[PDB]
């Protein structure tokens, strides 16, 4: 559930 | 003049493109002179340098550094050997070009004036006329260094001067609203043409050397004729109130030029006085503009360190 | 099947993208007119102005439409490709580094031009200044090559094979990611922040002790009043820089500093909405650097309505 | 790039060479600080400029010195034939001939031992000296004696011209005084007399006019001279070329003004002044009389100073004023204001 | 000296020379030495 978009 | 010759046709609008843009200077380009081979033009700026440009290929052939940064004129020799530059330091320095050593050096630092040197031309390779700030036109020999004939007669300051092409006689435009037709040999005035409200900031001679146009500060170019001693044509119009700063005829005498303080050169038909062209490349005062002697190009230097060559 | 798709509803999404589109159009038109105007003497500040304007035009026109095209509407199945994503984040990091270094060197040129002006007459020259413009562009490229060294593609489906589950993410491990984005935030925010703030406070201090103490008449307090408008155009640039490029870098480092143990579903949603907010603020800065240079000085106002109309 | 027979490139590279040196001097064209001067009266402008001046180029003039020296001696020798003056020693006739042979075969001014010997012997000859002393009868360089008397030094193989040599080879008197590591210029313009309207836009872009005014000229009458300085300050402070450039204002000879205001009142100068006949109120009134002439107060700013022919805090004050006209000028272009 | 006669002289002189003038007529860009010279 960690975001991938930087 | 124009009231008589209006039967002929006008040449229409003349579109002149910025064919070259001789960048390189660092201050106001105050005066320029074409060479006689139509290729090398010398121009002097008030940062110290006078640069001899290759106009055909946009190349700085020479860059002469002055002892005094204040320069107000230049002239290229007909034989291409010398280049004159005078100014506020009152010394119209003659520099050499065709040197054996090959580095430009001061051939002579001629003096003899107590006013600033406004405008100088070369009679031959050994005689120079200079117009000055102490109100006296002057004709100098470079070798001995002495004034051959110092033409007194102007009451106010005299700001420019131009030769007839036959190098026998010249015309000096002064701040007394009058251009005086001098002579080399007799050393005295022949005619004194008036008809201006204000001063004369620059002057030039029409190819035949039977006419010349004065560039005033009331935006009124005035073509004069020598023998009649009267004003012949009043090149003037409304919406131009700024000061004329150089005049230049063409090789055929049809197309007079002017460079205004209105930031744009104005190309005048000499027979119908219409503003037949506008050369608005600059953004500051058009100090100097010249037409080469074969009549091919037009070059123009202005106070933004730009020398635009318009065909 | 399409997991890792966040449920961001369309009303706030269309509000954010309307803010984005208005920001984009006014920013690209402002940077266009100021770049053409500076493309139209001690002119060693116009190059910094045009370089910051070109950096803002570049970050807007390169990130922002692609940003709305594949970051707010089109989520994790993207369409720009491997070289597209790597070069896109290369241009983004390069434009951020270029805008930060432009703020640095513009403030340095202002400090030398006021508080030590003879050293600016001696040191600063148009040739050197063009050399420094090329130097900060090359420094932006050389500091953005690790963004080429850290980005990549990664499939995160149920087996890592689906073409509807690959994302374009930093593919390096957590520690080296920390290091590169920590030195990113450290240099490209904090050293601009302290440098621009310190030199702008010193310039405003020197101007206020030049007009208050006056070492003569202040000229009926007119020209020095517009010099305090110049104090406004100093302080507005520095506060706009810190208040726009602060939360973006905080969001980068909160992406680094959390390793899924502090994330929840609501904090995932809050992170994505905060990402829209911080990139809104980045496009705010990209719009209001030329707007701050234009509107507050009435001469720019007149000459740019003459450029427009 | 077609290289165009390998000479045009050279010409193009020539231009690049030119550009290099040109751009470098352009850098120093920003580095030096300009300062016009203008005083209506004498104003102690000599006193000001001697107060400021107290706190390879020559080599370029070598062949000019030689040229001038050759010209001088030839002028004398030739005049001898015209005025019918014989040589003191008939043997100098051979030397006279040799002078013309050597000058005649050369390209430009030069000096050799042989030529130096010929000129030395001619110059010491009593006939040559008698002609020299009749120079008013022909045309002869002012510096003839200066160079000819120093011939031995000038003829040495490693000769380098001195400043005086260069000066020996009446308008702008440039002053390259340096102050506080920083290099200036200063133009003592008021020596030359012409139409001030025509050449003043050549001085556009100076960073500070120094308008030195005498204080004790309040009562000399041709029209009062202080009103002529007021009109000059009007036509310099309200000119379209110096709109963005400030004006330093030196009021000089204050002790002479002290004794002359102790003897004669100021009401002879101004009918509309009825204040106290003290020093400081008169000084502040005449300073506010000058500073009132600023029609363009927003852009320029007249700075003020008082001194007598003492007080060497004058010079640094200019630096102060130059700082207070550089700084403000940068505030009108550096993005602020 | 009969100003009409001399301005008529100026007119016939410039009408004699206005044909081969390299500025009011124009250029064909190959006989022109001032081509733009892309290089």
């Amino acid at each position: 559930r960690r975001p991938y978009i930087l | 003049l124009s009231q008589i010759t209006n039967n002929i046709d006008p040449v229409g609008r003349i579109q002149m493109r910025t064919r070259r843009t001789l960048r390189g200077h660092l201050a106001k380009i105050y005066a320029m002179h074409w060479g006689t081979d139509s290729r090398l033009l010398v121009s002097a700026s008030q940062d110290g340098k006078l640069i001899i440009w290759d106009s055909y290929t946009t190349n700085k052939v020479h860059a002469i550094p002055l002892r005094s940064s204040w320069v107000m004129t230049c002239a290229y020799a007909p034989s291409g050997n010398y280049v004159a530059c005078g100014g506020l330091d009152n010394i119209c320095s003659i520099y050499n070009l065709k040197t054996r050593e090959g580095n430009v050096r001061v051939s002579r630092e001629l003096a003899g004036h107590t006013g600033y040197l406004s405008c100088c031309r070369f009679l031959d390779d050994n005689q120079i006329v200079t117009s000055s700030g102490d109100t006296t036109c002057a004709l100098w020999d470079i070798e001995t260094g002495q004034q051959t004939t110092t033409f007194t007669g102007h009451t106010g300051d005299v700001m420019s001067l131009s030769l007839a092409p036959d190098t026998r006689l010249f015309v000096s435009g002064a701040c007394d609203a009058s251009a005086k037709l001098w002579d080399v040999r007799e050393g005295m005035c022949r005619q004194t043409f008036t008809g201006h409200e204000s001063d004369i900031n620059a002057i030039c001679f029409f190819p035949n050397g039977n006419a010349f146009a004065t560039g005033s500060d009331d935006a009124t170019c005035r073509l004069f004729d020598l023998r009649a001693d009267q004003e012949l044509m009043t090149y003037s119009h409304d919406n131009i109130i700024c000061g004329i700063t150089s005049v230049s005829f063409s090789k055929s005498g049809r197309l007079l030029l002017a460079g205004y303080d209105d930031f744009n050169c104005n190309v005048w038909d000499a027979l119908k006085a219409d503003r037949a062209g506008v050369l608005a490349g600059h953004d500051n005062r058009v100090s100097c503009l010249g037409v080469t002697d074969d009549g091919m190009a037009v070059a123009t230097g202005s106070w933004d360190s730009f020398l635009k060559i318009w065909n | 099947n399409s997991d890792l798709d966040v449920n961001t509803d369309i009303y706030s999404k269309v509000l954010v993208t309307a803010i984005y589109l208005a920001l984009f159009v006014v920013g690209t038109v402002g940077n266009s007119v100021t770049l053409f105007t500076l493309a139209r003497l001690q002119s060693t500040v116009d190059y910094y102005l045009g370089s910051l304007a070109l950096s803002d035009l570049l970050i807007l026109l390169l990130a922002m439409p692609v940003e709305l095209y594949n970051f707010i509407w089109v989520h994790h199945p993207w369409a720009f490709g491997d070289a597209g994503c790597r070069g896109y984040y290369f241009l983004r990091d390069a434009c951020t580094y270029a805008t930060a270094l432009n703020v640095v060197s513009l403030s340095v040129e202002r400090y030398l031009a006021i508080c030590h002006p003879f050293k600016a007459k001696t040191l600063m020259s148009r040739s050197r200044t063009k050399k420094f413009i090329s130097a900060i562009w090359l420094a932006s490229a050389l500091l953005a090559i690790p963004m080429l060294f850290t980005m990549g593609l990664q499939n995160l489906s149920g087996d890592g094979t689906h073409p509807g589950g690959l994302v374009c993410t930093p593919i390096v491990d957590t520690a080296t990611l920390k290091v590169v984005i920590q030195v990113n935030t450290f240099m490209s925010f904090l050293f601009p922040m302290l440098v621009a703030s310190i030199l702008n406070t010193v310039i405003a201090n020197k101007l206020t002790v030049m007009v208050h103490q006056a070492a003569n008449m202040t000229i009926e307090p007119g020209r020095v009043q517009a010099l305090r408008r110049g104090v406004l155009v100093l302080r507005a640039v520095v506060i706009a820089f810190v208040v726009c490029w602060l939360p973006y870098h905080v969001r980068r480092l909160m992406f680094c500093y959390i390793s899924d143990e502090q994330w929840t579903t609501f904090l995932f949603d809050f992170y994505h909405y905060f990402y829209m907010l911080t990139n809104a603020l980045v496009y705010v800065s990209a719009a209001i650097n030329p707007i701050l240079y234009n509107l507050v000085s009435a001469n720019f106002r007149q000459v740019f309505l003459s450029t427009l109309a | 790039g077609c290289t165009l027979s390998a000479e045009d490139k050279a010409a193009v590279e020539r231009s690049k060479m030119i550009d290099r040196n040109l751009r470098e001097d352009g850098e120093k064209a920003a580095r030096e600080v300009k300062l016009l001067l203008l005083g209506a009266g004498e104003s102690g402008k000599s006193t000001i400029v001697k107060q400021m001046k107290i706190i390879e180029e020559c080599k370029q003039y070598k062949a000019v010195v030689y040229s001038n020296t050759i010209q001088s001696i030839i002028a004398i020798i030739r005049a001898m034939g015209r005025l019918k003056i014989d040589f003191g020693d008939s043997a100098r006739a051979d030397d006279a001939r040799q002078l013309f042979v050597l000058a005649g075969a050369a390209e430009e001014g030069f000096m050799t031992a042989e030529l130096a010997g010929v000129i030395k012997r001619l110059w010491k000859d009593s006939g040559v000296q008698a002609c020299f002393n009749r120079s008013r009868e022909y045309q002869l360089n002012d510096s003839a004696a200066y160079y000819l008397n120093d011939l031995d030094r000038i003829a040495q193989p490693n000769y380098i011209p001195t400043q005086q040599d260069v000066l020996r080879t009446t308008g702008i008197v440039e002053t390259h005084f340096t102050f506080k590591d920083l290099h200036f210029k200063m133009f003592d313009v008021g020596g030359q007399r012409s139409e001030r309207k025509k050449w003043i836009h050549c001085f556009e872009g100076v960073t500070a006019i120094i308008f030195c005014v005498a204080l004790s000229d309040y009562d000399l009458v041709l029209m009062n001279r202080m009103h002529e300085s007021m009109k000059l300050f009007d036509s310099i402070c309200n000119n379209k070329w110096f709109t963005d450039t400030s004006i330093i204002l030196f009021l000089n000879k204050k002790d002479l003004f002290e004794e002359k205001i102790k003897k004669s009142p100021l009401t002879i100068c101004y009918p509309e002044y009825a204040g106290s006949n003290t020093y400081e109120e008169a000084a502040a009134y005449i300073q506010c009389q000058f500073e009132d002439l600023n029609k363009r107060k927003d852009t320029k700013e007249i700075y003020t100073h008082f001194t007598c022919a003492t007080d060497t805090k004058n010079v640094q004050f200019v630096f102060d004023a130059v700082t207070d006209v550089i700084i403000k000028n940068n505030l009108k272009d550096c993005g602020l204001f | 000296m009969l100003v009409s006669k001399c301005c008529e002289e100026v007119r016939d002189y410039v009408e004699e020379r206005s044909g081969e003038d390299p500025l009011v007529k124009g250029i064909p860009e190959d006989k022109n030495p001032f081509k733009e010279l892309k290089g």
